[PDB]
């Protein structure tokens, strides 16, 4: 199994700009490297393939040089369209080996969510559950920690995490939280606390209410 | 040189098996090597294993040996990949490959689930009621199977401000939400709608958000 | 693309 070293993982950039990703081999792969791109639900589409040939239908701006254990892949400018994972493939030995992805997005300036807590709603309370929403919605960058406090304490399982991809206009990120508990558990307890750790700040970023109505 | 064009989307039955197909056109089909790949937001993207249609030879990836069978058929230049005793975790997109052309895709889903129909929830703000200039309303879809949902607000009419996040599995089946910010003037003075609909069990749903309490 | 393996 030869392993194939993808770096960076994910990288913050600016239309117009000049991007390299790269591959490490763990041993000699001799060129045979295929560079390959995939859109959010979308079949990937090969780019480079032998280390250096564009393919048929790519623009220019892509280059990809290497030899022996390091390979590169650069675009030139980058384009609305470029946006998406980067893999790498080798195929000079069996097994097939590809790299972890390398994820591009658009830079901004850095904005904190917008936190909206949710109550149970009476139709659902009225067949014997209770789900707690949490929405977080426009912020950068992606990293995000969220937890939930029933009556002071943090409670891990039965919340649902949500993610949205980076948004075309604005470049933001949204995500929502959903806490399913029961009726009867829901209806032993009070104050229900939603809590967002981000970049923007030190403290956390809290929302909550009380069953009995704040 | 042109295409591999694989099959559909399929929901198989823990314990069964199935039978994938990749079918080459435009170029010499028994000159080329066809790869099967299997990708997963867990494990990534991993190799099964390869064809030759000319030789009629095969490479495995040595996790996939005993599980998945590769065979090619000249006549109508199609690869076959045979998946046996299916759980959870070969639910995936599998991919056949050439290196430089990929067909798109086919969607396995191992699942015993049925199809049943998704309960919808009005999300209205917390009491109190923020005085802000915009307000956050949602809607909440519960437990549907199979996945593809669609939801809109005010049919379509209502656009902007609008999040809808991926399903997620709970419990064996699919759960959604979506959120709409609109300013303060605008709700509740006009009505707002999140319209539902789950092809899968024909359910139509519109639920209308009014102020709690 | 290698193709003998």
């Amino acid at each position: 199994d030869i392993k194939m070293t993808q770096s960076p993982s994910s990288m913050y950039t600016s239309l117009g700009e000049r991007v390299t990703i790269t591959c490490k081999a763990s041993q000699d792969i001799n060129s045979f490297l295929t560079w390959f791109l995939q859109k959010p639900g979308k079949s990937p589409k090969t780019l480079i393939y032998r280390a250096n040939r564009l393919m048929i239908g790519v623009p220019s701006r892509f280059s990809g040089s290497g030899s022996g254990q390091t390979y590169s892949l650069t675009i030139s400018s980058l384009e609305y369209e470029d946006m998406g994972i980067y893999y790498c493939l080798q195929y000079d030995d069996f097994p097939l080996t590809f790299g972890a992805g390398t994820k591009l997005d658009l830079k901004r300036a850095d904005a904190a969510p917008t936190v909206s807590i949710f109550p149970p709603s009476s139709e659902q309370l009225t067949s014997g559950g209770a789900s707690v929403v949490c929405f977080l919605n426009n912020f950068y960058p992606k990293e995000i920690n969220v937890k939930w406090k029933i009556d002071g304490s943090e409670r891990q399982n039965g919340v649902l995490d949500s993610w949205t991809e980076q948004d075309s206009k604005d470049s933001t990120y949204s995500m929502s939280s959903t806490l399913t508990l029961t009726k009867d558990e829901y209806e032993r307890h009070n104050s229900y606390t939603c809590e967002a750790t981000h970049k923007t700040s030190t403290s956390p970023i809290v929302k909550s209410f009380n069953r009995n109505e704040c | 040189q042109d295409q591999l064009q694989q099959s559909g989307a399929e929901l198989v039955r823990p314990g069964a098996s199935v039978k994938l197909s990749c079918k080459a056109l435009g170029y010499i089909f028994t000159d080329y090597e066809i790869h099967w790949v299997k990708q997963t937001p867990v494990h990534g993207l991993e190799w099964i294993g390869g064809i030759h249609p000319g030789s009629s030879g095969t490479a495995y990836n040595q996790k996939f040996k005993g599980k998945a069978t590769l065979t090619a058929d000249k006549s109508s230049t199609t690869a076959f990949m045979e998946l046996s005793s299916l759980t959870s975790e070969d639910s995936a997109v599998y991919y056949c490959t050439r290196k430089d052309y990929w067909g798109q895709g086919t969607l396995v889903t191992v699942s015993a689930a049925k199809t049943t129909a998704p309960s919808v929830y009005p999300l209205v703000p917390v009491c109190g009621g923020t005085t802000g200039s915009s307000v956050t309303l949602g809607c909440l879809v519960k437990g549907y199977f199979p996945e593809p949902v669609t939801l809109t607000w005010n049919s379509g009419s209502l656009s902007s401000g609008v999040h809808t996040f991926p399903a997620l599995l709970q419990s064996g089946l699919y759960t959604l939400s979506s959120s709409v910010t609109v300013t303060s003037n605008t709700w509740p003075s006009q009505t707002i709608t999140c319209n539902v609909a789950h092809p899968a069990s024909s359910t139509k749903v519109d639920k209308k958000i009014e102020p709690r309490v | 693309l290698k193709g003998p393996l």
